[PDB]
């Protein structure tokens, strides 16, 4: 899309109709004559437009006014509203760039953010660019949260983060231009390698491919046209409905030999009767044949009825002839008809042991993506965020993501090695208790008016938990946090001196020998400068792999490499590093998937306020005090940083527009 | 609304299999067991008829008699009408066999014989006797 219709795309709004968003905003100009709505959707459009040719400066309202031709800049205060609008939504002047209008030196709210991630500071970025008063508690002892890059010389590899997915509607577009991303396109060739070390053969690896997006189709018209979405009153799984699906394809290769062997029976027993028939006959002929020749014997001059005889016996015997030659000829078809099937036989098996090893890495490649075992995936709804994805092919961060955050927490008033123990949420404010993560009994005290609360889902998960809430958290935001799930994935960076590896090649793939096994190191990366692999570990060894030693782990990791490359073409390694999401007291995970039992409505609830009783009885209905950002927050973009990004952007204006006011409303 | 071409699911099959814990393995074993069944009971027909092919050697070669093709006459002799009649008696109306048995008569030559002859050689009494017997 070009023009204005560009500016709408690349900001995942419609251009030929308003928003459920503007609608509430704007219900003047929704309600109104279909003319006024279009002159609302140009403004829109257009500002949208100049704030996207040139994310690295501050859009204003003057600016934007000034712009525009007619008849568009006669309604100054339309186009103001829309403006403030934009703004208040981080649609515009979002991220970092060049302010024209110096941040006022007075303040107006008190906010406390816990937790310094990608969607805290891009909330936080916002909040203060709208005159708010911003502190950020972050745990670690960096910003990022789960965008962590290892820098070593010139070793430069990402533990969290490290795909961009496509450009196209991305608001990573706008920070790729506001930050220094060395930003790469993914080749997307993959050749894979079998446990012995030999490379799969093109034939193979497409036949397979093309398996694993049938298989995959299938468990969805299983799901949408049969409707098997419970099964023994338990949520039906991806894993269940696939097991199922190869299953009953197992069972129709079988229907089919069954078929196969059927039919030749049935020729086979239509030989058998035409067989008996012709032996019978053969009999009777022999027995004809002497009767004719003790018949013959009777030598001429004969009676009328020796001579009857003989001839009728000659006719007789004449007559059974043609049906033996007939029923010979029956016996020619029959015998080559069974030559035919006996050479045409079915498939033999659905899948060998060779091409479900193939297909298991396809799984574990799955698994990866969704940081998860296929058996804790929703059936119904693992998929339910695919209408959305960027058009564009996917990149990657070459100097490393932490770029972003980093440039992001510029400005920012961020308190590390700070865990927030204890929040404190009533009708006259919010209190945030928080130690000191290298002194524990160092404790500190924050008063504010509101506090937004970006913790990982797997930290709200913590059984006991790790952060207390005081009123505790409403059983329905609980109960949402139990349903769920929050996955986990490795990565274990391997630094060689020199590159033995392909350099054509941005990945390869290890195909392991059992499915238990399949995601344990099945893929490695290459996308860095320095010679650099990245291993990745998904799937139910994800969670195993963790109480396994780094020795133990670099060591699988050779041998893999051993068994490709050479043995000796693969040096001990001089750096490594082993991540281990789950472990980690500040993520409990790597990202969130959705839960069988669980649906995209989760998604919603999870970003929903809390709003704290009255203190005292009889008191006006309070404000909320307790807001959510985060990747488990956003469910058209969830496990994600544009989704992280947006979430905080989208807290950012309703946290504003509670406690600042709406002008443009 | 259709599954991917070559795949095949259906209602009756996903209820089968997802009975039980166990209903998807006894569905599989159910089946190969019935492709050995069917598998030794083609070696064993193909047992029998290659026996029976043996007992089939030479044919009926034989048994094989050389056709005596002669003149088709259109005169009757006595000994010729007298073939006819027993012919019939034999026979009945399968006028085919009865030229076969004469040799020199036709199929139209036979049924002007049971008009022509009908009363003197008592055709209505030789075709009521072959009905008795068949
Ligand atoms: C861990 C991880 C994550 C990814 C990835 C890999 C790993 C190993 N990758 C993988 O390669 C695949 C995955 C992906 C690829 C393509 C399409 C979609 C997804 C990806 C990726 O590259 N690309 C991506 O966009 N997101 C990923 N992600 C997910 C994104 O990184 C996250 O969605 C996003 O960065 C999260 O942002 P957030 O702000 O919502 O959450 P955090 O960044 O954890 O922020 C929470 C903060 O709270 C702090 N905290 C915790 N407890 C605290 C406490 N008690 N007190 C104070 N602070 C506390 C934590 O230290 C942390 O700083």
């Amino acid at each position: 899309p070009s023009g204005v219709e560009g500016a709408a795309f690349q900001s995942r709004l419609p251009h030929d109709r308003m928003t459920s968003q503007e609608a509430a905003c704007f219900p003047d100009i929704i309600s109104g004559p279909q003319q006024t709505q279009k002159v609302f959707l140009f403004i829109r459009n257009r500002t949208l437009q100049l704030w996207l040719d040139n994310p690295k400066i501050q859009l204003t309202f003057e600016a934007t006014l000034q712009q525009l031709e007619a008849p568009y800049n006669s309604d100054t205060v339309l186009v103001h509203r829309v403006h403030s609008y934009l703004e208040r939504h981080g649609l515009i002047n979002f991220g970092i760039y060049k302010r024209i209008k110096p941040l006022p030196t007075k303040k107006t709210g008190k906010v406390i953010i816990i937790g310094s991630g990608v969607s805290g500071l891009a909330a936080a970025r916002q909040l203060q660019s709208f005159g708010m008063d911003v502190t950020l508690l972050e745990a670690r002892d960096r910003v990022g949260g789960r965008v962590a890059t290892f820098r070593k010389g010139n070793y430069v590899a990402d533990l969290g983060a490290m795909v961009v997915t496509g450009l196209g509607g991305n608001p990573m577009a706008v920070v790729s231009k506001q930050v220094n991303m060395e930003l790469a396109k993914i080749k997307q060739k993959c050749p894979l390698y079998e446990a012995n070390g030999q490379a799969v053969p093109k034939e193979k690896d497409e036949m397979v491919e093309q398996e694993f997006n049938r298989l995959l189709e299938a468990t969805s018209y299983l799901s949408h046209q049969l409707d098997f979405n419970v099964l023994n009153n338990k949520p039906v799984s991806l894993g269940q409905a696939l097991e199922v699906v190869i299953q009953l394809q197992e069972k129709h290769v079988k229907d089919e030999q069954i078929e196969h062997w059927k039919k030749i029976v049935k020729t086979q027993e239509e030989l058998k009767e035409l067989l008996n028939k012709m032996v019978n006959l053969k009999e009777k002929i022999k027995e004809l044949h002497q009767q004719y020749k003790e018949a013959s014997e009777v030598k001429p001059p004969r009676d009328i009825t020796a001579e009857f005889l003989v001839k009728s016996k000659h006719r007789d015997l004449t007559a059974l002839c043609k049906e033996y030659d007939e029923l010979a000829e029956t016996q020619g078809k029959l015998e080559e008809k069974l030559q035919e099937l006996e050479a045409n036989p079915p498939s033999d098996v659905y899948l060998s042991s060779r091409d479900r090893q193939i297909l298991d890495w396809h799984f574990a490649n799955l698994e990866f993506a969704n940081a998860t075992p296929l058996s804790t995936l929703s059936l119904k709804h693992w998929d339910q965020d695919d209408d959305f994805e960027f058009t564009g092919s996917h990149l990657t961060v070459r100097n490393g993501y932490s770029c972003v955050p980093v440039a992001l927490a510029e400005g920012l008033d961020i308190k590390l090695n700070t865990a927030v123990r204890q929040v404190r949420y009533t009708a006259s404010g919010c209190e945030v208790i928080a130690v000191n993560t290298r002194s524990t009994s160092q404790t500190f005290i924050y008063k504010c008016d509101a506090v937004l609360c970006t913790l990982p889902l797997g930290v709200l998960k913590q059984q006991p938990p790790a952060v207390q809430f005081v009123p505790p958290l409403p059983e329905w935001k609980t109960s949402a946090v139990q349903r769920m799930g929050f996955g986990n994935l490795n990565k274990v960076v391997l630094c060689f001196d020199r590159v033995f590896w392909d350099p054509s090649v941005n990945l390869f793939g290890h195909v392991g020998s059992t499915t238990a096994s399949r995601g344990e190191l099945f893929l490695f990366w290459n996308l860095y400068k320095a010679p650099i692999l990245l291993a990745l570990v998904a799937g139910e060894a994800a969670g195993i792999m963790e109480n396994i030693s780094d020795d133990v782990i670099v060591g699988r990791c050779l041998a893999i490499l051993k068994g490709i490359f050479g043995s000796s073409a693969v040096p001990q390694p001089k750096e490594t590093v082993v991540s281990r999401w789950r472990a980690d007291p500040w993520a409990r995970g790597s990202y969130s998937y959705v839960a069988a039992g669980s649906s995209g409505n989760d998604y919603d609830l999870m970003a929903q306020p809390i709003t704290p009783g009255p203190s005292i009885p009889g008191a006006p209905q309070p404000i909320p005090r307790l807001f959510f950002a985060g990747e488990h927050t956003i469910r058209n973009y969830p496990a994600t940083v544009h989704g992280a990004l947006l979430s905080g952007l989208r807290e950012a204006g309703r946290i504003a527009d509670q406690f600042l006011g709406a002008m443009y409303t | 609304r259709k599954p991917p071409k070559g795949m095949f699911l259906s209602q009756e099959d996903v209820e089968a299999v997802s009975a039980n814990a166990t209903a998807a393995t006894t569905v599989l074993r159910q089946l190969d067991m019935e492709l050995v069944s069917v598998k030794r009971q083609i070696q064993n027909i193909k047992q029998t008829n290659s026996a029976l092919k043996e007992k089939l050697d030479g044919g009926i070669e034989p048994y094989r008699l050389p056709e005596v093709i002669q003149k088709c006459n259109a005169r009757w002799t006595t000994e010729e009408q007298l073939l006819a009649v027993q012919a019939i008696r034999k026979y009945g109306r399968d006028f085919q066999a009865i030229s076969d048995v004469i040799g020199n008569k036709s199929v139209v030559q036979v049924k002007n014989f049971f008009v022509n002859y009908r009363r003197r050689f008592n055709i209505d009494e030789v075709l009521q006797e072959w009905e008795a017997e068949h």
